[PDB]
């Protein structure tokens, strides 16, 4: 025999950040169709209208309390530009060390306070339980247990990378330490010190348990490198600039898809917006003519979020989009655990294959070791920055102006584009990370990201679906970002 | 407290938020979050960190509101939109019924011990219901005012609030509640608000009356560039004068820095923040 149709409402996703209703269609015991609404609006494009454009830098960041350095970093990259400003050499050292130290807080936060559960039960106890009575989770008690372990231990951890982030930053959430100009303090000797000695303790954590048990986790679910391809195409913006041209970045730009790579290019950017809860004369408008005028009744919508496509293809963001573009040489340990574990011979990311790559479990893999990566460009930056040299210029608010400001979000590529007139903020669109991936359909009907790699993931218990809020976590959604 | 004390159930409820009161709570020293969670609430509903979810993580929530039926503590992050029949902030769905944060309000609120508005917007309104929004955002304490609901409510503000206000606030009222039952402990949490509704131990004090460079500023000696540590920070924007919080000593993050240190304060703690704070980087 075989089965019909079921349809599941998730409302709400948990162990994500944000308002997030899934609903999937599931036939004879796969997904055949997925809608992802973004529940809930603020309107910040719309909040900053009129405003001393510095003042951007700080309300920004509270679109989102998990990636703030991110909207800071975009947001005074925008304001840079549009300012003329140039920022010294040690303030972008510095930005890149506020900032870097968040990419390893929110990669470790994503995979053991928010994913680690779809894995491993915790204490019982709330907030561990209760939870689905079959939740699949097919560890031993040795290696569950090494997961709550590593769960408690992380908590720890994640909360010394946001030490590591304040150090510099002010304080976090919400960094008061990058401006228009570059960054507000100059690094002194004793608190690079002070930096890389927690440094160090997340480099351990790093190295000896996190990328470790992630392959190892993997290891026990094979199968969740066969389902979650979607449309197997990516994108990336670069991130972290390496010298003051403009022109080299730890993450170099780039898009995928139909197996080809392309240059990037923002122009081909358009945000749709037929299946979004906004005016429908606002649809297809590129970010430099964005508009923000909200629908909340528009008949056929389904989300806050808007449909950013690139040149009409729907493309996904995020640590594995980053290393399948720049193809980086895996971490030691995850070329031993690829052999010993799976039988796979690799070293560079895109040796593990597209199939695996753009999976459920391949983008834990891919976050895992972007985490490694990230160590290494840390370690740099502290070898280069020179203690006591200037960080910052001040530069006089211009009459009219504008800029954009790129960069990689820990969730993927973000970009804030700002119009200044008559000295004040005209015009404010932003352009993130979780917007690409948890997007609504186009007004041409093609899914978002995750809608799309929602298609097959298997439910062979409708009523414990597990693997619909699996394959949407592996994402590491904020909804906050997606709608702002 | 200890794995097996007693630990009030608590529901963590999101409305027009961003999840940095959630994640300022996880960079708690002392009690660290993991021995919060373990050792002094039950943490029953987050939707960021719990292990069920959709309609039968709502239902839970339900199940432990009944058996805890005015006992319950009900924390809310981020403000409330009223435009629009609540449609800008949907929190979850069941029984085929779309729960907006105004229906959960109106649902948990009444039936709570007390509401915990934990940062500015969920105090005051804050980003959200600042100016060019449309979204009806609204506070905590108004909005169940409006509705005719008498919870009492404590305000734990800031943007984000240091985690010690918070889980300081807690112990506050869980001590309380130990020496004189709920009704008359929830009294003495009541009489150490200030007219803003905080507590008095963490916003009691002025951060401009207690800055150390409060020398400078009597001697009009301001920093031209945020770099220059030595002045004051009044001329490039900061609203020290204006707030009451005591960040100037208990710092942020394990006591690495503070605003007023790093960069300016914002006043993120006040009823006013943002727009009676703005522009951030001139007085
Ligand atoms: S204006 Fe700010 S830096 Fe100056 S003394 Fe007051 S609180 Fe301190
Ligand atoms: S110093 Fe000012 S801006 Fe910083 S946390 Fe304290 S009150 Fe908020
Ligand atoms: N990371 C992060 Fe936030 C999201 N999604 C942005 O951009
Ligand atoms: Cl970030
Ligand atoms: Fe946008
Ligand atoms: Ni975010
Ligand atoms: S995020």
């Amino acid at each position: 025999g075989a089965t019909g149709r079921t349809t599941i409402a998730i409302d709400p996703v948990t162990r994500i950040e944000g308002h997030l209703k899934a609903e999937v269609v599931v036939e004879n015991g796969k997904v055949v169709d997925a809608r992802l609404s973004g529940t809930m609006y603020r309107g910040f494009e719309t909040i900053l209208r009129g405003r001393d454009p510095r003042d951007a830098s700080q309300i920004v960041q509270r679109i989102c309390g998990v990636c703030p350095t991110a909207h800071s970093t975009a947001s005074v990259l925008a304001l840079d530009e549009a300012f003329g400003a140039k920022v010294p050499n040690n303030g972008r050292i510095t930005r890149n060390l506020i900032f870097g130290a968040n990419y390893l807080q929110s990669h470790i936060l994503h995979f053991y306070h928010l994913s680690a559960q779809d894995f491993v039960q915790g204490p019982d106890t709330a907030p561990f339980v209760p939870r689905f009575p079959k939740s699949d989770l097919r560890l031993s008690k040795e290696l569950n247990k090494a997961g709550v372990d590593q769960y408690i231990e992380a908590l720890e951890v994640r909360r010394i990378c946001h030490e590591m982030v304040a150090l510099f930053g002010g304080r976090m959430p919400h960094v008061q330490g990058q401006v228009v100009g570059g960054a507000t303090e100059i690094p002194t000797k004793e608190k690079l010190v002070e930096y890389a000695a927690r440094f160090k303790k997340v480099r351990d954590f790093v190295e000896q348990k996190y990328v470790p048990v992630v392959y190892t986790i993997g290891s026990k679910y094979k199968d969740m490198f066969k389902v979650g391809q979607g449309f197997k195409a990516a994108l990336c913006v670069g991130a972290f600039p390496l010298d003051n041209s403009g022109k080299k970045h730890l993450f170099m730009p780039g898009v995928y898809a139909k197996g080809k790579d392309m240059p990037f290019d923002p122009s081909k950017i358009k945000e749709y917006v037929k299946y979004s809860w906004f005016a429908e004369e606002t649809t297809g408008l590129n970010y430099k003519e964005g508009k923000t005028i909200p629908a909340p009744d528009k008949a056929g919508a389904y989300s806050f979020v808007k449909a950013p496509r690139y040149d009409g293809l729907s493309l996904e963001v995020g640590p594995l989009a980053r290393m399948w573009v720049n193809n980086p040489e895996l971490s030691p340990v995850g070329k031993k655990l690829l052999k010993d574990l799976f039988g796979i011979s690799a070293k560079k990311f895109r040796d593990l294959g597209e199939e695996a790559a753009f999976s459920l479990m391949g983008r834990h893999v891919a976050r895992a070791e972007e985490t490694y990566y990230m160590l290494g460009a840390i370690e740099g930056w502290l070898k280069e920055i020179k203690a006591g040299e200037d960080t910052v210029v001040m530069p006089a608010v211009p009459a009219s102006a504008e800029g954009t400001g790129f960069t990689e979000a820990p969730r993927g590529s973000l970009l804030h584009y700002v119009k200044v007139k008559d000295s004040k903020i005209d015009n404010y669109q932003i352009v993130s990370a979780s917007l690409w991936n948890c997007n609504p359909r186009d007004d041409m009907g093609q899914r978002g990201a995750v809608e799309e790699a929602l298609i097959g993931i298997p439910v062979d218990d409708i009523q414990n679906p597990v693997n619909v809020a699996r394959l949407i976590r592996a994402f590491d959604p904020x909804l906050g970002c997606a709608v702002h | 407290g200890t794995l097996t004390g007693e630990r009030p159930p608590v529901f963590w409820l999101q409305g027009q938020g961003c999840t940095g009161c959630s994640v300022t709570l996880l960079n708690s020293v002392h009690p660290s979050i993991a021995d919060v969670l373990l050792k002094v609430i039950s943490l029953e509903f987050h939707p960021t960190v719990m292990a069920w979810e959709g309609e039968h993580a709502i239902e839970h929530m339900r199940k432990v509101a009944e058996k805890f039926k005015g006992k319950f503590f009900l924390v809310i992050e981020g403000s409330v939109p009223v435009e629009a029949d609540g449609k800008y902030c949907i929190i979850g769905e069941a029984n085929h019924h779309e729960i907006s944060m105004v229906d959960a309000l109106k649902e948990f609120g009444p039936n709570a011990a007390a509401v915990l508005a934990v940062g500015t917007c969920a105090a005051y309104g804050g980003i959200p219901a600042a100016e060019g929004s449309e979204t009806g955002a609204t506070a905590v304490s108004k909005f169940l005012g409006d509705n005719g609901i008498k919870t009492p409510v404590v305000n734990i503000p800031g943007c984000p609030p240091h985690p010690d206000w918070i889980v300081g606030t807690v112990v506050l009222a869980l001590d309380a509640i130990k020496k004189n039952g709920l009704e008359g402990g929830l009294a003495e949490v009541v009489k150490v608000l200030d007219s803003d509704g905080r507590p008095t131990p963490f916003f009691g004090r002025n951060i401009h009356e207690n800055c150390p460079y409060l020398d400078k500023y009597d001697e009009g000696v301001m920093s031209a560039t945020f770099t220059d540590k030595v002045g004051c920070r009044y001329d490039l924007g900061c609203k020290g004068p204006m707030t009451m919080a005591d960040c100037f000593e208990r710092k942020w993050n394990g006591g690495v820095n503070w605003c007023v240190q790093n960069a300016v304060c914002i006043g993120c703690v006040e009823p006013d923040f943002p727009d009676g704070k703005s522009p951030f980087y001139q007085a």
